[PDB]
């Protein structure tokens, strides 16, 4: 049910961003810091999305891609739309029309070098690493930067979870 | 349905959580006469019996208390040792307490430690190709069901042997896991989870399943 | 989700627990976050959910802002309100639901105080922005409870307009 | 789709024989070390239960299961061990192994004068009789109690 109002999550995210801008002077640091906290988000987001549904591990990339879009539509209540595959089908792009986190906030012009909603890229990273799966994700387009809608990249460079659940660890 | 114990372990395989659901070990007392047919053997802090498991005193029943006076590892409370107490005749006829060693927590840690490889080495050189490991290990008077998180953590619990419909219960304990790791994702595998709030939520899952309802997924 | 908010808030607490050294200033930092929330939510809900019309008088605004803020935050108004005669400045607003337990709570050894203070911070923001500077304490008494210390000029002001 | 394989181990932990039918995952380990590893593992599980048992384990260990195959164990009070691999789900096979012991082994091994005690069986009759007793119910699946 989510039992919570979208604006309240947006206000908590704005509290984070403003507090980072204060505590640390530079956008690069606050961004890498939030990417770390999002990495640590993912280590619980992915296990939750598994507790809601034991999805298959991986036979192909787009299977993971629609798994994660399902998850994004779960907690953010917003249906994403996968697109832009590799010729090698390894990497795709992810589309959010309007993030409750990203939206209800615009950006003062001084912070152009800031990448705002990068908490989600961190989320994806940590989510894929607790699931022992090696991927690179960055928002190729972000709603705030003048892009139509937030666009990501999802570069699944290699594997860390094997076919038997013994795995390498 | 009665659950003897509940457990979860980490990528390390270390025992992260070992709540026990109160399953006592059997006890026996009997007014012992001249040297006892129980074959008492000293083995390295254990004062046990090796043979003649009579009257419901199993072989593994470690001496627990002597004549009401407690007995500690090899000797007794008062300083007497089991040997000196025993082989002195005229003390007899006497009572001796006996029961099984509730493996002190540390020993349970060791047990989980040694078990982890069996999980990870459940004949990884299997017959069946590209196989998958252990999930269900039945035993004499308990049965082990594990739920791999399908990536990472292991979920093993100890239930009454003759039972089905427990893997969904494992899924629900997985849900409790998610609930708690929401607390602090920094509060990670490295430290063990001993946070009494989530823990009484688990004991309420226990409370529900002690009663009839394990259908009625209500936790 | 519920649990996404619980996770984002765990990262809240952890970021504090990182670049904050001791507990009471961590609660202060939570209180700052709460002020940040209130500072804009109150102006939002002046119109949409508060009859679009301003309300100034103390207890009416207390209870009604309590309720409207809770409906647009969690959709659950605070369960009770106490205003105490023995100290007319001392009022208690008490809600059995802690915002914190979306993720069930912290170690019970190091930090006596929790998000309860961050919600109290949002409370302080809305009160002081309505026209009611106040200091709020969160206590683990009868569940998540609060206590409000209004402003002296304010307390005299309404004590005077107790009549019209 | 007959059984994968079948193992024997003395009360001293030595591999007596291994007969394979349908095991496919081609082993990186030469079979002897694998048999040693399995005997040690089974011993470990015996200790494992005998400690963590709520009460008397009269027969102790029974078997373990995977999602995609399964295995079962038989204990002989003399200390010989019986292990075979089966599929996950069909009738139990604890009894089938008891029968194989009490008939095939007690007949075509110990009642063989030219099998010296405590060695590898190499009887073509014990081999062929094992083949036929397995071909009795080439059943794959266990769901053992």
């Amino acid at each position: 049910a989510k039992k919570v109002n979208s604006e309240f999550l947006t206000l908590t995210y704005g509290a984070l961003v403003t507090q980072m801008l204060r505590d640390f002077e530079n956008a690069e640091d606050v961004n890498k810091q939030l990417e770390r906290i999002g990495y640590n988000m993912g280590m619980r987001l992915i296990e939750d999305f598994l507790a809601r549904t034991s999805a298959p591990r991986c036979l192909e990339m787009r299977e993971t891609a629609d798994r994660i879009q399902q998850a994004f539509r779960i907690y953010l209540n917003i249906q994403p739309t996968i697109s832009n595959w590799s010729p090698a089908s390894d990497e795709f792009s992810l589309v959010f029309d309007s993030n409750p986190l990203t939206e209800f906030v615009e950006l003062p012009p001084d912070l152009t070098n800031l990448r705002y909603s990068a908490i989600l890229s961190g989320c994806i990273r940590g989510a894929l690493e607790m699931v022992q799966l090696e991927v690179q994700c960055w928002f190729v387009q972000d709603q705030l930067k003048g892009d139509n809608v937030t666009e990501l990249r999802v570069k699944f460079v290699r594997r860390l979870e094997e076919v038997i659940p013994a795995g390498e660890d | 349905m009665i659950i003897y114990g509940v457990y979860i372990v980490s990528k390390s395989g270390g025992l992260i959580f070992n709540l026990d659901n109160n399953v006592p070990r059997i006890e026996h007392e009997k007014t012992f006469t001249y040297p006892l047919d129980l074959v008492l053997d000293y083995d390295s802090k254990k004062v046990s019996v090796s043979f003649n498991r009579k009257d419901g005193i199993n072989v593994g029943h470690v001496l627990v208390a002597v004549n009401g006076m407690p007995v500690n590892g090899v000797t007794l409370d008062d300083g007497r040792d089991v040997r000196t107490t025993l082989d002195a005749p005229e003390n007899y006829p006497i009572n001796l307490k006996f029961s099984r060693p509730k493996m002190t927590t540390n020993e349970k840690i060791f047990l989980a430690s040694m078990f982890y490889p069996l999980f990870a080495i459940a004949s990884q050189l299997s017959p069946e190709p590209k196989s998958s490991g252990i999930e269900i290990l039945e035993a004499d008077t308990f049965t082990l069901h594990c739920f791999q998180t399908l990536t990472g953590i292991k979920f093993i619990i100890i239930s009454e042997t003759g039972l089905n419909g427990i893997d969904l219960l494992l899924r629900k304990v997985y849900e409790l896991y998610s609930d708690y790791v929401l607390k602090n994702p920094f509060y990670s595998l490295e430290m063990p989870i001993r946070c009494e709030l989530f823990d009484n939520k688990l004991q309420e899952l226990l409370a529900q399943v002690e009663k009839t309802g394990i259908s009625n997924i209500d936790k | 989700s519920q649990s996404i908010v619980a996770l984002l808030f765990s990262e809240i607490v952890q970021y504090s627990q990182s670049r904050v050294f001791t507990v009471p200033e961590l609660q202060t930092r939570l209180h700052d976050l709460g002020q940040d929330v209130g500072t804009r939510i109150i102006d939002l809900y002046f119109v949409r959910e508060r009859s679009s019309k301003r309300e100034t008088k103390l207890t009416q605004m207390l209870l009604f802002v309590k309720t409207t803020v809770w409906k647009n935050l969690f959709g659950k108004e605070a369960e009770k309100l106490e205003h105490a005669n023995d100290d007319e400045r001392t009022y208690y607003i008490i809600e059995k639901e802690p915002l914190v337990n979306t993720f069930i709570s912290v170690p019970k050894d190091k930090g006596s105080l929790n998000c309860a203070n961050f919600t109290a911070g949002i409370v302080e923001a809305v009160l002081t922005n309505c026209g009611f500077p106040c200091k709020v304490t969160a206590h683990w008494h009868k569940g998540t409870t609060y206590m409000v210390k209004f402003e002296d000029f304010v307390i005299a002001r309404d004590k005077q307009m107790e009549e019209k | 789709m007959t059984i994968f394989n079948l193992y024997i181990f003395d009360k001293f932990g030595t591999l007596l024989h291994y007969a394979e039918w349908n095991r496919t995952k081609k082993s990186g380990i030469t079979r002897e070390e694998e048999a040693k590893l399995t005997y040690g593992m089974l011993f470990s599980i015996k200790s494992f239960v005998s400690k963590i048992s709520p009460h008397d384990p009269k027969e102790g260990f029974l078997y373990y299961k995977t999602n995609r195959y399964a295995l079962h164990y038989l204990e002989t009070p003399s200390g010989l061990k019986f292990v075979l691999n089966t599929d996950t789900t069909a009738i139990n096979v604890k009894e089938l192994l008891q029968q194989l012991y009490a008939k095939v082994w007690v007949e075509f091994v110990v009642r063989d004068p030219l099998w010296t005690p405590g060695t590898v069986v190499t009887s073509e009759l014990f081999q062929s009789k094992l083949d036929e007793f397995v071909r009795q119910s080439p059943i794959f699946g266990i769901r053992n109690i």
